[PDB]
RNA sequence: AAAUGUGAAUUUUAGCUAAUCUCAAAAAAUAGGAUAAAAAUAUACAAGGAUUGUAGUCUGAAAUUCGACUGCAUGAAUAAG
């Protein structure tokens, strides 16, 4: 037999389920070591629309942070836990978008816009400012934190009888639970006006609308309750129905063929998912909002596929706005386009985000310095240095060069 | 007292030359916006832009020439120390003299790291002479070590304790936060590296007489 | 040329296919940066507005300096 | 380049015998994202890709002794010595 040498064979409590995932996804919104910035004002109900506030940093109210936190508006990749109080930079792009939401909700119209930009320019956070203006002005915010959770086939899905659509019960349930906490104040003032026959429970007309949402205790009847809720919020002629802000982050995920498989093992299109089929209809104008509001779709660059149809549409809409007689056209021999993506994006408005101005960059640096997190003399010579290293004022890059450095 | 250009620099004490409003004459003075005062601060040399301790400790995290990763880890460590509560110094483990109070370390994460490394770093090293203590045994003799050797030994002990600890969470901050927590345990005196520091110091005191041993002075003088 | 003149099929339905060719994009120095007599006046304005913006704060004592902010906070016994 | 095939590859040759045309695309990195009681409590058997079955492709009279790759299935040791 073999005589060679062989190494003969031969601690702590392990984490609980979901503990690891919750570690890399928790959001810290304070730092006791950070200094309280003197003169830091809080956002009034009408501060994200004043032209004079451009370039100034203001703190978010306490109740707003509870609502924004409820619907997962903050993200771990963002630098919030470095300062004491969550504050945002009122930006010239914020006043533009907000002034439209203000007029839209007042005139009963609906703005259907798409936000675009570079890797980290403030797309995801420009929505956080749109939702902030919505909560403070008594709107109904329906936010979808990550659009990749609806397309990457990571949640339960079931078909609808006699239709090509597909529902996602486990996600729709979780979506209602977070919809209550965020809009608890606005919903408390509204009651039902229609007779919903099929529901997990009996609900008479003229009852607390918040009761209708509490019927969805199981994932099965989750979608049915949602459609009923959607009918109430969009009551044609009912006093007290506020505008609706239907926002979605990661637009590039719902503009392609999803990863789900139908019984024939054929990829399901993202626009067939009942929940995604609702946002695209509101974004395309097919489904009208009688009370008005805004439908905002923000793209993303971190973990985002490329859809030539969306990129072409965004390019065509910007060309028509500029007035160019010639508009980008399809590549007559490319097979990466999607007719349905073109139809949805055929009338939306584009909002390109780029680096901030040197005046806004100062207001953001002074806030970091006042908090003791940037030990430098904030002057024109220092603002232009950070403004240059950040690639013409890209807010995302300006943080890595000032806050996430190893020099202080 | 409204300020205007004709009186801005006069009333604000700012140099118009530094701002380029009234530049100098290049054909005569050679410059256009003033000359930097020499000698320059050490931090302005692109090879010495980071602190000596931070730059030295960063490259000890590096593996396989991945300096960009180690630089982001050191940035996460200094960010963790900056968000942690002030430490509670232990009188049994006196830090290096002259350090700032514990209340100042959080806002100064670089000093937080420096005070930690310079506090557990040993002051001596044990060198052995082959076959001079008896029947084939070596003669261990202590000797002092420069700063870079003190910090290198210290931070390598910290990384040795870190690698052996179990995993806690997920993401890109696992290793960074795991190291930062050990940096805090050192300043609070409840770390394991303090034992390794005292263990090597005992060998020095237990062998302080070997500096003049008969074997070390009779190598080839007993023909 | 004879086949091109053939009126049988003009192939107008077929778009010109240029996938065999790799188009190259060239970059040029921005013409807005050329230091002309008009731009010199533009810089003088920016160079002067910078001095005013800082001068206004130095007088009002609003020029932020992160170094001194942290120092005073630690020396004012406010950090417990 | 186009077309065909899940893939190896095939069909057909535009150009170049070359700082011109072609092989040809760098990867690590950078930035996001997913997965954890990520093997020792057997209803939670990790990572791993050896061994073998089977269906194919390319080169060449010729691939059995005895070639190189591809698809599907199989899923060994291996706790850093
Ligand atoms: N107005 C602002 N005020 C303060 N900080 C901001 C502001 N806008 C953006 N930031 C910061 O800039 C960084 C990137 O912002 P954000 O995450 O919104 O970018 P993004 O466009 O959504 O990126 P991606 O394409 O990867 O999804 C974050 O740290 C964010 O806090
Ligand atoms: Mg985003
Ligand atoms: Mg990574
Ligand atoms: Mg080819
Ligand atoms: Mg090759
Ligand atoms: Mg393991
Ligand atoms: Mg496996
Ligand atoms: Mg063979
Ligand atoms: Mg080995």
């Amino acid at each position: 037999q073999k005589l060679r040498f062989k190494k003969t064979k031969k601690s702590g409590k392990p984490p609980l389920p979901g503990e690891r995932k919750a570690y890399r996804k928790k959001i810290v919104l304070s730092n006791n070591n950070a200094l309280p910035v003197p003169g830091l004002e809080t956002l009034r109900p009408n501060d994200l629309a004043k032209q004079d506030n451009v370039g100034s940093v203001k703190a978010l109210p306490e109740d707003v942070v509870d609502a924004l936190r409820a619907m997962e508006a903050f993200k771990p990749t963002q630098c919030w836990g470095i300062f004491r109080q969550p504050s945002v930079l009122i930006r010239q792009e914020t006043v533009d978008l907000t002034k439209k939401m203000k007029a839209a909700g007042a005139d009963g119209k609906t703005i259907r816009m798409v936000i675009e930009g570079n890797r980290v320019t403030g797309k995801s956070l420009l929505l956080l400012q749109a939702m902030t203006h919505a909560f403070m002005n008594d709107w109904v915010v329906l936010h979808i934190p990550e659009a990749q959770e609806l397309t990457t086939a990571v949640t339960e899905y079931a078909p609808i009888e006699n239709s090509p659509l597909w529902t996602q019960p486990t996600y729709t349930l979780k979506l209602l639970q977070s919809f209550k906490r965020a809009n608890e104040k606005v919903l408390s003032r509204m009651n039902t006006v229609y007779s919903h026959a099929d529901l997990p429970q009996i609900i008479p007309v003229n009852s607390p609308l918040l009761q209708l949402i509490n019927s969805a205790k199981e994932a099965d009847g989750a979608w049915t309750v949602f459609q009923a809720l959607w009918r109430e919020l969009n009551a044609e002629n009912v006093p007290g129905r506020p505008p609706i802000l239907f926002s979605l982050d990661g637009l590039a995920h719902i503009m392609k063929v999803s990863d789900y498989r139908n019984p024939a093992f054929e990829l399901i299109h993202s626009h067939d998912l009942a929940l995604v089929k609702l946002f695209t209809d509101c974004l395309s104008g097919a489904t009208v909002m009688p009370n008005g509001g805004a439908v905002l779709g923000a793209t993303t660059r971190g973990n985002s596929p490329r859809s030539a149809s969306m990129e072409l549409a965004i390019a065509q809409r910007e060309a028509e706005k500029a007035g160019e007689k010639e508009v980008p056209q399809r590549d007559p021999y490319s097979k990466k386009y999607d007719d349905r993506v073109e139809a949805v994006m055929k009338s939306v408005e584009i909002l390109r985000l780029k680096g901030v101005s040197k005046t806004e960059a100062r207001g953001l640096l002074e806030y970091w310095a006042a908090s003791g997190m940037l030990k430098k003399r904030v002057d024109e010579s220092m603002v232009s240095e950070k403004w240059t290293l950040s690639g013409n004022g890209v807010v995302g890059e300006m943080e890595r060069a000032s806050l996430l450095t190893m020099k202080a | 007292v409204e300020v205007t250009p004709e009186n801005a620099a006069a009333l604000s004490q700012l140099s118009e030359i530094a701002y380029g409003v009234k530049a100098a004459d290049v054909a005569i003075e050679g410059h256009k916006y003033g000359l930097p005062t020499l000698p320059l601060p050490s931090e302005l040399h692109h090879k010495y832009r980071y602190s000596e301790v931070v730059n030295h400790a960063t490259k000890l995290l590096m593996k396989d020439g991945k300096l960009s990763k180690a630089q982001r880890d050191m940035a996460m460590i200094l960010n963790y120390l900056r968000s942690s509560p002030p430490p509670k110094l232990n009188p049994s483990r006196p830090l290096i003299p002259g350090h700032p109070p514990a209340s100042h370390l959080p806002l100064n994460p670089v000093e937080y790291l420096t005070v930690a490394i310079d506090s557990v770093a040993p002051l001596i090293k044990m060198r052995g002479y082959k076959g001079l203590a008896g029947g084939g045994r070596s003669l261990e003799v202590p000797q002092p070590i420069p700063a870079r050797q003190r910090r290198s030994t210290a931070f390598k002990w910290i990384l040795d304790v870190v690698n052996k600890k179990p995993s806690k969470g997920s993401g890109r901050t696992m290793f960074a936060h795991r190291v930062a927590e050990e940096i805090v345990a050192v300043v609070e005196g409840r770390s394991s590296v303090w034992d390794k520091r005292m263990l090597i110091h005992k060998l020095g005191t237990a062998n302080r007489a070997n500096l003049n041993s008969p074997a070390l002075q009779l190598k080839g003088k007993r023909f | 040329i004879a086949a091109a003149k053939d009126p049988k099929d003009t192939f107008e339905d077929i778009p010109l296919d240029t996938r065999h060719h790799t188009f190259t994009k060239k970059i040029s120095f921005p013409k807005e940066w050329l230091l002309t007599e008009e731009r010199k006046k533009e810089l003088e304005a920016a160079r002067q507005q910078a001095l005013l913006k800082d001068a206004e704060k130095v007088v009002q004592g609003a020029l932020v300096d992160g170094a001194d902010v942290v120092k005073q906070y630690l020396e004012s016994g406010a950090a417990e």
